[PDB]
């Protein structure tokens, strides 16, 4: 089974800033997906094929890295976008990150 | 700079200017010429119309001297009871489609002398090539 | 657009038997499958299986079989082609199994697998 | 009106028997440009 | 009249990182000769303007890989990939498909 | 004997080969290019889609130079900033499919410089026979 691990559990920050979130496969050479979900709502899509963007998605979300290194960075941090952030690949999720306020 | 859009016309550009300044350009309208379960055959019958009157042109001129080359001088004298203008003015006086009606009763005329005239100097070629 | 509407949160006995619709419009349900994602609190996410809708091939997970069943409905009439709706009869419940089930569809993407999931039904929460 | 009681029947039963429209289609007008063949 | 905006509005760029300026048309700038009309000068301050780009995606006679033009139909982007102390001045973008010839409205590059 | 089978290829024969070898036989593609009651229209609608898609070749290559000649030399000289490469190498290191790749960028400049090119050649040809 592909098992997925996300690195940095409570990434608190401030709004403007810049934040990355790194999630580890364990066979490489596969796609990557990016699910946000907020407080109490039905989770979106964001990235797939590690680098594309979702229908309705600015422009600040960008994935990139290969192998078995997957990053998120996220440029210019909102209000809305302290959520849960999840990869996904073929059935398997990560646990999940979570972003707070300062 | 160089190159701008203000001398490089487009489709019909020069269509009112005089014919010594149409002729400069005629490849323009030359290559938009070809290329640009019932209302299929309305494309079928729309495709096979463009290919076919633009062959007969290329015939017509096929079998006069001019193969390809778009621009060629031929052996006919100009008979004055034709136009009877002057030279000097019927390439910066007139233009092109004021010339269309001064003419349209003499062509066929004009086009079945210019199949005598390249078949007479078809064969004489070979009369040459034969001897020698 | 596409719109997923699922059906309405339930309170359930072990071992009973929920069956959860997921009515599918907007689209045309002969083409894309549909999934189920149970997602458990201090777990996260969790793949159950998809259905393809043209005739119903279905396929489980491993720790989830004999317990899963995924029918479907198509929508026989020529004057309203798009709509459907998927089910999903998850058999023997046991309170380690109260969560919320989603049904999700890919994305019309055609550089894009069959998982990477964009439009998301609403969410039915089950409780035990 | 055929013609105690009072019984209908459809206008163009007479002479023409006519089609539905299928609700799938839609009557609304959407632009046309209409363009001219090669040459 | 057709619109030529210039994106951003003044670049502070350290000598070696590649430096981009955008500029947007009105409509697409390709022409049926098999061109596209969409050029770039560079000007000092105090001085006529110069010839870059024309053609873009090809480079002129004398200009080196330093300068690059890329983009589309409406969408053209000058790419200045390694910086010079020469590299300073104001950047026009320009089209010469159709009649008028309008020009952008300028962007400045200083040094640090 | 005369005549064996061997050097003798087919239709995309050289297709791996050297542009030195590739241009020695071009005209075995060149004669396999035109030749070789709703099925009757997918019948139609692959035949004048041939013939259209066969003349359009034959008017790009018609308003140049070369009418019908299939090699032909030309006037516009070659800019290094299309392909930079020797001349020593890409008639025997590489093959037509690599070249296809290494210029499918400028092509569109080089056929709008092919025709102006020959419209230019044209009417100078007749500014000489005019004054003669
Ligand atoms: C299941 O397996 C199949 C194949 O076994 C995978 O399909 C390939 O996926 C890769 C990566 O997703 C694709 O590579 C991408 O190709 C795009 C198109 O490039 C075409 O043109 C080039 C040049 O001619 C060809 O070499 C190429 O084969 C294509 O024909 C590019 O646009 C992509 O680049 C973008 O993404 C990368 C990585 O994100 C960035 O680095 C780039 O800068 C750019 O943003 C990329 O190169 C490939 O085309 C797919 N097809 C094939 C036949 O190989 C599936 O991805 C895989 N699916 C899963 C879920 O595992
Ligand atoms: C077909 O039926 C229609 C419906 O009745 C006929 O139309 C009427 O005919 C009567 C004859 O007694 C007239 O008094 C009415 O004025 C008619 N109605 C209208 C609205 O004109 C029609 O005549 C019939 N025959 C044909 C050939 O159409
Ligand atoms: C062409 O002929 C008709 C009658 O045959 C005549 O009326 C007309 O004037 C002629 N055209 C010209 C340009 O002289
Ligand atoms: C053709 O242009 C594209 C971008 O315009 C470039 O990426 C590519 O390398 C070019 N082709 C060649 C052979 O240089």
């Amino acid at each position: 089974e592909i098992v997925l691990t996300q690195s940095p559990g409570i990434l608190s920050l401030s709004p403007g800033e810049t934040a990355t979130l790194f999630c580890k496969a364990s066979q490489g050479g596969n796609a990557m997906t990016w699910y946000q979900k907020r407080r109490g709502q039905v989770p979106r899509l964001l990235i797939y094929d590690t680098s594309r963007r979702a229908s309705g998605v600015p422009d600040r979300f960008v994935g990139s890295g290969s192998g078995t290194d997957f990053f998120l960075t996220i440029n210019k941090l909102d209000r809305e976008d302290f959520a849960v952030y999840y990869c996904q690949q073929f059935e398997f999720f990560g646990l999940g990150s979570e972003l707070e306020v300062h | 700079a160089v190159g701008i859009g203000a001398v490089f016309l487009g489709f019909l550009g020069a269509a009112g200017s005089t014919m010594g300044a149409a002729s400069m350009t005629l490849t323009v309208q030359a290559r938009n010429l070809l290329s640009g379960t019932v209302w299929g055959i309305k494309q079928l019958q729309a495709r096979v119309l463009a290919v076919e009157r633009y062959l007969r042109d290329q015939q017509l001129l096929g079998i006069w001297g001019c193969s390809g080359k778009l621009i060629c001088c031929t052996n006919v004298p100009w008979n004055s009871s034709w136009s009877n203008r002057n030279l000097s003015e019927i390439w910066d006086n007139m233009t092109w489609l004021q010339w269309d009606k001064e003419i349209s009763n003499y062509t066929q005329i004009i086009y079945g002398l210019l199949e005598e005239s390249q078949n007479q100097q078809e064969k004489n070629e070979q009369d040459l090539l034969a001897l020698d | 657009q596409v719109q997923l509407v699922q059906s309405g949160a339930v309170i359930k006995t072990p071992g009973s038997s929920v069956k959860i619709s997921c009515r599918a419009s907007g689209y045309n349900f002969r083409d894309y499958s549909i999934h189920w994602v149970r997602l458990i609190p201090d777990k996260g996410f969790e793949w159950i299986g998809w259905i393809k809708p043209l005739w119903g091939a279905v396929s489980y997970a491993r720790q989830l079989q004999g317990r899963v069943s995924m029918t479907r409905q198509l929508s026989q009439d020529p004057d309203d082609p798009d709509w459907g709706v998927a089910y999903m009869e998850f058999s023997g419940l046991t309170p380690a199994d109260t969560a919320e089930y989603f049904c999700v569809r890919r994305g019309s993407c055609d550089y894009c697998g069959d998982f990477p999931w964009q439009y998301w039904g609403q969410g039915t929460v089950v409780v035990v | 009106q055929i013609n105690s009681n009072k019984e209908y029947r459809l206008i163009n039963c007479n002479t023409s028997a006519c089609t539905q429209a299928c609700p799938k289609v839609s009557f609304e007008p959407i632009p046309i440009h209409y363009c001219a063949p090669a040459g | 009249d057709i619109v030529m905006t210039q994106t951003p509005l003044s670049l502070s760029v350290t000598p070696g990182e590649p430096a981009s300026i955008s500029c947007r048309s009105s409509q697409s700038l390709l022409h049926s000769n098999g061109h596209t009309y969409v050029h770039w000068y560079l000007q000092k301050a105090g001085q006529s303007p110069q010839l870059l780009i024309y053609e873009v995606s090809n480079r002129a006679s004398g200009v080196p890989d330093r300068f690059s033009g890329s983009g589309s139909g409406t969408d053209f982007t000058l790419k200045i990939s390694r910086v010079e102390a020469e590299d300073v001045g104001v950047y026009y973008c320009e089209q010469t498909l159709q009649i008028p010839f309008t020009f952008g409205g300028g962007t400045k590059v200083e040094i640090k």
